[PDB]
């Protein structure tokens, strides 16, 4: 929850999130595993906290 | 590297304490199975009593 | 007796978001209690959980009842 | 010169076992030992690239 | 006693391609102590260790953080 588009609510849900994601723990989680989760599906992701 | 921040891991079970899998990500007993190389087997692998 | 060390979380999203709805319910909070490292981290973890209030709030609404009648009626 | 450009000893769960598992099993066998270690001019191929 | 032979890398870079940077970072060598045959290695031993500064320092700028935050007002 502390990345870029999901704590917007103005990026839109179904664009790409590696794009866009800035330098986090969660960009090296994602490079190294290489799926596509856009953002709305991390969303209620981080809401299930 | 990248998941020390996320994670940590417990050999508790004789099926579930494996010293193959915990030295990768504890870098705890990848130094105790280091010194000691016979507790690499999964039978006589210490664990915390 | 200790917990892990911290995640990465580089930079600061309240100066980098200042449209963000949850932003009136942030400054709730108090610096002259603890140090300013301490604060920061519970800053963290206050903005991360208003970050998650705010999708499950736009989840339970969402889920519960987007096939409408009146949007197919129309 | 006498002295060697080393790089840094890093450790791991099994103590150069791997390393010399491989260049003393699986080489010889599916090779033949048709290999022949060689020496690099390091100044010569950064000229080069 | 001896070394490895040298690389081809026929054509010269200098006298064809003149808009490049660290260009007054080459007048800086010395010329007296040693003859012109020498030299050539000498000074093809140096720009490319000027070049693999540029490139290393361009790296380390490009995988300093890699995204930005600021992009995100854009």
């Amino acid at each position: 929850a502390y990345n870029g588009p999901a704590f917007s609510h103005h990026f839109t849900r179904d664009e790409d999130i590696l794009d866009n994601l800035e330098n986090g723990t969660l960009r090296d989680l994602l490079e190294i595993s290489d799926l596509r989760p856009t953002v709305g599906m991390i969303r209620d992701l981080s809401a299930s906290f | 590297a990248v998941t020390q921040c996320l994670f940590h891991a417990i050999p508790f079970h004789m099926f579930y304490g494996d010293p193959r899998v915990a030295a990768t990500m504890h870098q705890d007993v990848a130094t105790f199975v280091m010194r000691n190389p016979q507790q690499r087997a999964v039978e006589a692998f210490n664990r915390p009593e | 007796a200790r917990r892990l060390p911290k995640p990465t979380l580089q930079g600061r999203l309240e100066a980098d978001f200042p449209d963000s709805p949850l932003l009136p319910k942030f400054q709730e909070l108090n610096q002259n209690n603890l140090p300013n490292d301490v604060f920061r981290e519970a800053q963290r973890s206050y903005l991360v959980f208003l970050t998650s209030q705010f999708c499950y709030e736009e989840y339970v609404q969402r889920t519960f009842g987007v096939p409408r009648r009146q949007r197919a009626i129309d | 010169d006498f002295r060697l450009h080393l790089g840094p000893y890093v450790d791991e769960g099994h103590a150069d076992v791997l390393e010399k598992i491989f260049y003393y099993v699986f080489l010889p066998t599916c090779t033949n030992a048709h290999m022949c270690g060689l020496g690099v001019d390091f100044q010569h191929v950064a000229q080069t690239l």
